[PDB]
């Protein structure tokens, strides 16, 4: 599953182009959620920072 | 004046597979071997056989 990294320069020239429209994701292929869930360690669950007057 | 907010989007409409992927998610599920997708728990009530796809 390839990731891309796009830039703002190139060797071509665009003018007045179409609006490439897309829709319908589905729920089988692309699932959309949020919290988010994370992954850490074990001892890192327990820590604190003390302040002083 | 709190006016809380939310996101309203059909949850059934966005379940239906694609017309060219509907092939994949039906019969060709013989390649994989289930395992985790369906839900099954057993109680010696008894008896309970809650097998739920």
């Amino acid at each position: 599953r390839i990731k891309h990294s796009l830039t703002v320069t190139g060797a071509t020239e665009h003018d007045t182009v179409a609006d490439i429209v897309l829709g319908q994701t589905g729920e089988d292929v692309i699932t959309i959620s949020m919290v988010e869930p994370m992954s850490i360690a074990v001892e890192d669950m327990y820590g604190y920072v003390l302040d002083t007057p | 004046m709190w006016h809380y907010t939310s996101i309203n989007n059909d949850t059934r409409v966005a379940l239906d597979p694609k017309p060219n992927q509907i092939r994949t998610i039906t019969k060709p599920n013989t390649v994989p071997q289930l395992g985790t997708d369906y839900l099954y728990t057993f109680n010696s009530q008894r008896r309970s056989h809650t097998l739920r796809l």
